[PDB]
RNA sequence: GCGGGGUGGAGCAGCCUGGUAGCUCGUCGGGCUCAUAACCCGAAGGUCGUCGGUUCAAAUCCGGCCCCCGCAACCA
RNA sequence: CCGAGGGUAGGGCCCGUGACUGGGGCGAAGUCGUAACAAGGUAGCUGUACCGGAAGGUGCGGCUGGAU
RNA sequence: UGGGAGAGGGUGGUGGAAUUCCCGGAGUAGCGGUGAAAUGCGCAGAUACCGGGAGGAACGCCGAUGGCGAAGGCAGCCACCUGGUCCACCCGUGACGCUGAGGCGCGAAAGCGUGGGGAGCAAACCGGAUUAGAUACCCGGGUAGUCCACGCCCUAAACG
RNA sequence: CGAUGUCGGCUCGUCGCAUCCUGGGGCUGAAGAAGGUCCCAAGGGUUGGGCUGUUCGCCCAUUAAAGCGGCACGCGAGCUG
RNA sequence: GAAUGCCGGCAUGAGUAACGAUAAAGAGGGUGAGAAUCCCUCUCGCCGUAAGCCCAAGGGUUCCUACGCAAUGGUCGUCAGCGUAGGGUUAGGCGGGACCUAAGGUGAAGCCGAAAGGCGUAGCCGAAGGGCAGCCGGUUAAUAUUCCGGCCCUUCCCGCAGGUGCGAUGGGGGGACGCUCUAGGCUAGGGGGACCGGAGCCAUGGACGAGCCCGGCCAGAAGCGCAGGGUGGGAGGUAGGCAAAUCCGCCUCCCAACAAGCUCUGCGUGGUGGGGAAGCCCGGGUGACAACCCCCCGAAGCCAGGGAGCCAAGAAAAGCCUCUAAGCACAACCUGCGGGAACCCGUACCGCAAACCGACACAGGUGGGCGGGUGCAAGAGCACUCAGGCGCGCGGGAGAACCCUCGCCAAGGAACUCUGCAAGUUGGCCCCGUAACUUCGGGAGAAGGGGUGCUCCCUGGGGUGAUGAGCCCCGGGGAGCCGCAGUGAACAGGCUCUGGCGACUGUUUACCAAAAACACAGCUCUCUGCGAACUCGUAAGAGGAGGUAUAGGGAGCGACGCUUGCCCGGUGCCGGAAGGUCAAGGGGAGGGGUGCAAGCCCCGAACCGAAGCCCCGGUGAACGGCGGCCGUAACUAUAACGGUCCUAAGGUAGCGAAAUUCCUUGUCGGGUAAGUUCCGACCUGCACGAAAAGCGUAACGACCGGAGCGCUGUCUCGGCGAGGGACCCGGUGAAAUUGAACUGGCCGUGAAGAUGCGGCCUACCCGUGGCAGGACGAAAAGACCCCGUGGAGCUUUACUGCAGCC
RNA sequence: GAGCUAGCCCUGGCCAGGGUGAAGCUGGGGUGAGACCCAGUGGAGGCCCGAACCGGUGGGGGAUGCAAACCCCUCGGAUGA
């Protein structure tokens, strides 16, 4: 439940930060962090290939376990719930009875001090991971592999979830957060429950500087540039688009579908996304 | 105000140095061209 | 300066592609109704801005004149 | 020292007036429609919301102070 | 103390009918709609029929002139949490009562904020008829809204 | 056009007279006073403000009067901008 | 002989401007052929969060000394960062290397690319980051944590003693981390002392004093003391830490927890070694057996990896500890001691500048540390000042106009002007007090006021110490004194009302624009199911992202409030398995060439045949668009009402002579004596209007308007004063420009604006200070305009390609 | 050619002093329990004033400059984008 500020400055009027109530441990497990090489949007050529990036807070990457089938049958205790700057969700510190320690993104409601476990015969309990084919139809689920043994790829953002709609052969039918209906293979793992921290979307950044701390350099409009720079560049005084609205590279940006038509996975999408 | 020459021995050596030249087709053509002209020094002198 | 226009009382067709002026409203005579409107049945009114020309023949094609909208009048 | 009061600055209440503007009341025979009284020709009234030259209309829910 | 009736309230579950959409089959020349029609939909295969799926909303019969609540109001079924109330016995306290300016709380619908949701319905809006006109009544579409959570609004033919 | 800096203001003036005032006149539908109209006359004089970049103009308060024009729409190797 | 030709030489301007911050000079004595300029002394002024001192970078002998004065030095020169010569830079401990990693670079493996080459795991390189052992003093003309003296320490080799399962590039711990706030105890640093030491001093009216002036320390191993930091012990199980593992991790059980114990740093002390002033005398000698003590203030530094809070969630690797593995346990490692060993490069000097970057001994630029005292509330602000360093490498006169910087002004007080431009006013602290409006924070330092010094007296609380004195810090009350004046000097808001634009802090056209522009949180559309979309790339590969629809791309709008209407015909985008069109390919009716012929060869219709286009739908916070004429009310006028034409549909809300209104200074009202601007209205809106958003909006603004108060040299209207120049003298000595010149006025003339022609008029020869009318003065082969079948940037439903995509 | 300039990356450093007083916490009042209110503590902020530092608002000087962008007076930011 988000936290407001009183208007003691112009920017505190609307600024809201997260309450951080589910957090129990306020420093990362040293054994599971590595330096995050900040890119600034640049690639190996040195070239900006994503505009308006750089200059945000230093971070340590927390190594998240996305293939929970690495430890089938070994229960783990939920030791802590920590803040991860590399994702919208929280993360849970797991002490396995193995003695091995791993992070997972924290589902919603997961309580520190519960045992979680992964595998085909595991319970249908928040935090347990199963092959999709063993989760009952209608169960919300997250951290869903897209292909078997390839890693949790779907539903990882705060408050996201995917609902199991039905099975069909070697494949179960998932409704992803986008509302798309997809056939994902039944041997793909998935952690039952929805991802936590659902209030994450209700955060009002509050000021320009906060966008900067998140690494987001200011964003200038095509309409603000010259024809050298943008389809919407130039003009005397202001100006409507004067052509169908377009990206800096010329291609149209209001409606133009960009999914590759002949993609092989088209065979496995049932219904394109809603809304 | 600040002018354009801000001398720096490391920068000078890592930019126009002999080895910076040899590592590159255009840099070895420099040395070749400067040798053929009979340049006394094929490369800036920088004291290190 | 360039563009379009002027036709029964009102607003519009017909001019391009020469012969024939049409649509709605209105107006007038009758019907219905106790009466009015509505509605129904009939009918009248335009020599086509004006003069000149082409022509067998001009609303129509070509000139001039009159009036009426529209666009333009930039570089110092 | 206090002190009538004079002065400088800022407030509060009241009154009169003001281009213009809003609705209101009233005034024999001007214009438009016909909402209501009969089931008034879509039963009516209603709180609310939106819309419309105007009475009003429509949605949602409510009342019988509704006919048969 | 022992008993009883009830859609009284809140929470979490969950069941069938139906409408809509979607996929499959079977199938052909219209369906729909009205006072009559038109718009609309339909040989790009609609309507009617069968199997499958998704989803929202409201709970048919029971149902009553019925029951419950202070009022607004509450109706599929199940469990939990909780309010009021009535009866028997005549056991306890011993006037501890009544009303109630202010106060505080509740308060249908529409409406507002932030999320979600969205099948049917449907202000606005578009179209078709009617009409002298028809910013209506009728018809075909259709967006807020109607639904959920939290927070507001606090109105009423909030009536016996 | 191998450059004659272009409005207005300010400063500095100087000339024309088709004279705004002051001086001298004629005619008057000149009683006086005050006007009208023309002639002669360039010696001197010809205000301070509100508005607008403004020149101009309207306006305020005066005045004997608040003249009109030329000098590269006088004057930026004098200022302003 | 001309090319604004090219190279060079020398002229002109001219003995002209200028000689580079207005911090400032004067005299005496030296030296020398020569002295404003060099040396010494005395006096004067200037910096003093530097204009002093120490590093780094860069510079590269500029350092020190001797001898020099041609050139360099904006003058001079005996001087010098200049010429010649000789000298000078000393390290196991400082810095860098023989250690470690960061971005990045490179790169066995591997991938990619016509060639060149591009990527890339490990590994390697890579530092101002991590790790690692030296402090104080003396000495030289010139080096010093480097030489010397004192007291400490590091690593390597070898040996001795004791100890131990020893052993690693492998496992593990640790190294190891942000921002803000901050406790306790110290140190740096500083103030005071009637105490200790000191050469002296008594002036000029007073003072022989508890007088003046000067100084009262630095470093130091073990031990010890104070303050901190780091740290549980044991046992059993064990399936994880890619072998093992007694370590680590996880579970369990016993004891220990603001402790203690162990360990580590800081500070104090500490054997010992140093230092030691003014003043006097010639860098030194004395002082001097110098004294070396007490109190206070006190860090931003130290203990430190301390504590609390917050969200934006805060390097790596080695050293180090620990676990074992091969091997080996005659080993090996650990500890203590001893002897030996310890290499390469830097070290001068400048270093906010005359030695670096700016062509210059250039008023500009340059990162880190120290930066003392007193007062002003604080402070690195301000004034003065210590140490220390300077007076800026032309001077002397004079006391014009004029220019710059500055000071003052009678009466008036914006009358100045595009504009209060500029300059006044205001100004610090403390106390009183403070409006509309508001998003409840604000507006607010609103506005406006009072106080402010010195002396005596009484009195309250803190810190230190001890509870007291002393010191130091906050206060309260009373009575007085002086001046024109008490933040007495210096630093230090003018205020109010009202509009436009933009929410706001931010950003921008380096060097004419700082704004209303960009950005901004926030809103919506849209694309993206992850080998995502999109971007860079021929590719490999990257970015996206070690992210996964509450995410990432693109686009518009731009806090917030209230809202955002109608049109899908045209364009775009989305949907559409039919139909139409459609290239290669399939097909081969049917022709043709040739051959004796089998055959070879060519053409070729029907029909099948993608995307695209056509066609059918949808779609506006997609591109965009949102009418005309005529009539009508019982005064007039106006038209709620009607007629008709056209459209895809005819502009809704709200705004409106506006950053938009042409006519226009619209009309009316307000404000003024007077208002083309301003504010409020009206609405025939030339030519507002709803995310190229509409209408508002508290707060914010070096934005742009209007008004008022204050106050003023802005002005009526100018005066006087100061200093720096201008002027005169000595020294040095430019510049653009220049056909040649023996270069007047008028009126004419002339290629139409004549010193140069004609006529007349005027005028002896040559300067100096001044002014700017002319030389169509200088400068720049007009930047406007035109021309050129000149060029370049941009656009598009111009043409033709190409990338990309289908 | 990024020793100027622009953006990013890695690693360090800098920001005198003064003011305002958010959340929270504590105590008290309040209630059925609350919300809430008062005080104290606390020390938030693209918060305020203002040096260093970063700027470059207006005006004046300068214009063969001290300077091919400088000087003076004034002004913006100064815990942050
Ligand atoms: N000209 C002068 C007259 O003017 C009014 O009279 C007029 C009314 O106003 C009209 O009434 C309308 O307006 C009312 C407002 O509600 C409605 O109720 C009513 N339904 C309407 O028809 C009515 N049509 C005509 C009548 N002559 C005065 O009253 C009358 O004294 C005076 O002499
Ligand atoms: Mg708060
Ligand atoms: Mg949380
Ligand atoms: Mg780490
Ligand atoms: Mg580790
Ligand atoms: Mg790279
Ligand atoms: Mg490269
Ligand atoms: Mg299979
Ligand atoms: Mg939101
Ligand atoms: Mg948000
Ligand atoms: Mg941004
Ligand atoms: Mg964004
Ligand atoms: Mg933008
Ligand atoms: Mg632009
Ligand atoms: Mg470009
Ligand atoms: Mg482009
Ligand atoms: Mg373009
Ligand atoms: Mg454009
Ligand atoms: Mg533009
Ligand atoms: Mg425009
Ligand atoms: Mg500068
Ligand atoms: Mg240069
Ligand atoms: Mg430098
Ligand atoms: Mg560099
Ligand atoms: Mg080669
Ligand atoms: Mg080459
Ligand atoms: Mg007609
Ligand atoms: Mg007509
Ligand atoms: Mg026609
Ligand atoms: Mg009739
Ligand atoms: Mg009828
Ligand atoms: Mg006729
Ligand atoms: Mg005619
Ligand atoms: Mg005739
Ligand atoms: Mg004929
Ligand atoms: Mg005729
Ligand atoms: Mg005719
Ligand atoms: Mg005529
Ligand atoms: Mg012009
Ligand atoms: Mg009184
Ligand atoms: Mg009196
Ligand atoms: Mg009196
Ligand atoms: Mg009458
Ligand atoms: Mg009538
Ligand atoms: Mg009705
Ligand atoms: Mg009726
Ligand atoms: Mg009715
Ligand atoms: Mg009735
Ligand atoms: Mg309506
Ligand atoms: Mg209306
Ligand atoms: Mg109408
Ligand atoms: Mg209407
Ligand atoms: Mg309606
Ligand atoms: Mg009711
Ligand atoms: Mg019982
Ligand atoms: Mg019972
Ligand atoms: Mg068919
Ligand atoms: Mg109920
Ligand atoms: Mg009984
Ligand atoms: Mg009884
Ligand atoms: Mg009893
Ligand atoms: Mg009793
Ligand atoms: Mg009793
Ligand atoms: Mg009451
Ligand atoms: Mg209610
Ligand atoms: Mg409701
Ligand atoms: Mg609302
Ligand atoms: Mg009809
Ligand atoms: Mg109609
Ligand atoms: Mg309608
Ligand atoms: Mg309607
Ligand atoms: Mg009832
Ligand atoms: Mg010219
Ligand atoms: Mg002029
Ligand atoms: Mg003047
Ligand atoms: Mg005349
Ligand atoms: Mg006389
Ligand atoms: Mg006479
Ligand atoms: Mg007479
Ligand atoms: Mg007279
Ligand atoms: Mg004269
Ligand atoms: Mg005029
Ligand atoms: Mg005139
Ligand atoms: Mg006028
Ligand atoms: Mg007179
Ligand atoms: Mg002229
Ligand atoms: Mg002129
Ligand atoms: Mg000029
Ligand atoms: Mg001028
Ligand atoms: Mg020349
Ligand atoms: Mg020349
Ligand atoms: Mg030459
Ligand atoms: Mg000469
Ligand atoms: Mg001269
Ligand atoms: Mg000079
Ligand atoms: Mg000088
Ligand atoms: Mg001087
Ligand atoms: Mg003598
Ligand atoms: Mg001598
Ligand atoms: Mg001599
Ligand atoms: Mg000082
Ligand atoms: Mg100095
Ligand atoms: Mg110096
Ligand atoms: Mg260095
Ligand atoms: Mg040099
Ligand atoms: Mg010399
Ligand atoms: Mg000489
Ligand atoms: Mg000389
Ligand atoms: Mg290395
Ligand atoms: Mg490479
Ligand atoms: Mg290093
Ligand atoms: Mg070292
Ligand atoms: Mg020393
Ligand atoms: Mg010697
Ligand atoms: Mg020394
Ligand atoms: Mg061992
Ligand atoms: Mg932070
Ligand atoms: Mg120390
Ligand atoms: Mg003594
Ligand atoms: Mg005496
Ligand atoms: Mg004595
Ligand atoms: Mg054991
Ligand atoms: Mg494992
Ligand atoms: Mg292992
Ligand atoms: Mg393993
Ligand atoms: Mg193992
Ligand atoms: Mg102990
Ligand atoms: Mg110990
Ligand atoms: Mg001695
Ligand atoms: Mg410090
Ligand atoms: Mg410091
Ligand atoms: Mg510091
Ligand atoms: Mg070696
Ligand atoms: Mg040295
Ligand atoms: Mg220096
Ligand atoms: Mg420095
Ligand atoms: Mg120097
Ligand atoms: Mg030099
Ligand atoms: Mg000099
Ligand atoms: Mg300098
Ligand atoms: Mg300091
Ligand atoms: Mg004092
Ligand atoms: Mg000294
Ligand atoms: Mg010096
Ligand atoms: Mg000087
Ligand atoms: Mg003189
Ligand atoms: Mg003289
Ligand atoms: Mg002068
Ligand atoms: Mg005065
Ligand atoms: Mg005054
Ligand atoms: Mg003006
Ligand atoms: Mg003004
Ligand atoms: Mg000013
Ligand atoms: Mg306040
Ligand atoms: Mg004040
Ligand atoms: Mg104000
Ligand atoms: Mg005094
Ligand atoms: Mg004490
Ligand atoms: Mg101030
Ligand atoms: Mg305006
Ligand atoms: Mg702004
Ligand atoms: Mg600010
Ligand atoms: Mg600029
Ligand atoms: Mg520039
Ligand atoms: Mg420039
Ligand atoms: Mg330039
Ligand atoms: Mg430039
Ligand atoms: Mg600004
Ligand atoms: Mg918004
Ligand atoms: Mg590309
Ligand atoms: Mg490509
Ligand atoms: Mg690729
Ligand atoms: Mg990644
Ligand atoms: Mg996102
Ligand atoms: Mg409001
Ligand atoms: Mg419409
Ligand atoms: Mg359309
Ligand atoms: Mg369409
Ligand atoms: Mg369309
Ligand atoms: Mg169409
Ligand atoms: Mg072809
Ligand atoms: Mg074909
Ligand atoms: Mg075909
Ligand atoms: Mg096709
Ligand atoms: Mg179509
Ligand atoms: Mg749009
Ligand atoms: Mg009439
Ligand atoms: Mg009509
Ligand atoms: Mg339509
Ligand atoms: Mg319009
Ligand atoms: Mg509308
Ligand atoms: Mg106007
Ligand atoms: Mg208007
Ligand atoms: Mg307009
Ligand atoms: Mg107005
Ligand atoms: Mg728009
Ligand atoms: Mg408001
Ligand atoms: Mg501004
Ligand atoms: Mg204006
Ligand atoms: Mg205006
Ligand atoms: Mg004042
Ligand atoms: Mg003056
Ligand atoms: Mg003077
Ligand atoms: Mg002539
Ligand atoms: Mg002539
Ligand atoms: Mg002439
Ligand atoms: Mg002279
Ligand atoms: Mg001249
Ligand atoms: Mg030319
Ligand atoms: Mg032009
Ligand atoms: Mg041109
Ligand atoms: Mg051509
Ligand atoms: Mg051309
Ligand atoms: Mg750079
Ligand atoms: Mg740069
Ligand atoms: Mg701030
Ligand atoms: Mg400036
Ligand atoms: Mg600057
Ligand atoms: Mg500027
Ligand atoms: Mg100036
Ligand atoms: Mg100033
Ligand atoms: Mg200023
Ligand atoms: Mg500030």
């Amino acid at each position: 439940a988000v936290k407001k500020f009183k208007p003691y400055t112009p920017s505190r009027r609307f600024m809201t930060v997260a309450d951080f109530s589910e957090i129990t441990k306020t420093e990362p497990e040293k054994s599971l962090v590595k330096p995050l090489k900040k890119t600034g949007g640049r690639n190996n050529q040195g070239r900006i290939t994503v505009r308006f990036r750089g200059g945000g807070h230093k971070r340590l990457y927390r190594i998240i376990d996305f293939k929970r089938w690495d430890k089938v049958g070994i229960p783990a205790k939920v030791a802590a719930i920590e803040y991860d700057p590399n994702r919208s969700a929280r993360i849970a510190l797991l002490h396995y009875v193995d003695g091995e320690k791993r992070y997972i993104i924290a589902p919603d409601g997961l309580q520190v001090g519960q045992q979680v476990v992964a595998g085909p015969d595991a319970p249908i309990q928040v935090g347990n991971a199963l092959p999709l084919r063993f989760i009952p139809v209608g169960t919300v689920v997250h951290a869903v592999e897209l292909e078997p043994k390839k890693g949790a790829k779907l539903a990882r953002a705060a408050g996201t979830s995917a609902q199991i709609q039905g099975r069909e052969g070697d494949y179960v039918i998932l409704r992803l957060p986008s509302g798309e209906l997809r056939k994902v293979h039944g041997e793909c793992y998935a952690t039952v429950g929805a991802v936590g921290n659902a209030d994450h979307k209700n955060i009002v950044l509050g000021k320009a500087g906060r966008s900067r701390w998140l690494g987001r350099r200011p964003h200038v409009r095509g309409a603000a540039m010259n024809p050298v720079d943008h389809p919407h560049g130039g003009g005397e005084g202001r100006a409507p688009r004067g052509r169908p609205p377009a990206s800096p590279w010329g291609w149209q940006t209001k409606g133009l579908k960009t999914r590759k038509r002949r993609k092989p996975s088209s065979r496995f999408i049932i219904a394109r996304r809603k809304k | 105000m600040k002018r354009t020459w801000q001398p720096n021995r490391r920068k000078r050596a890592k930019t126009h140095g002999f080895r910076a030249r040899m590592r590159t087709p255009g840099g070895r053509k420099v040395l070749k061209r400067r040798r053929q002209k009979g340049r006394w020094r094929l490369t800036p002198a920088v004291r290190k």
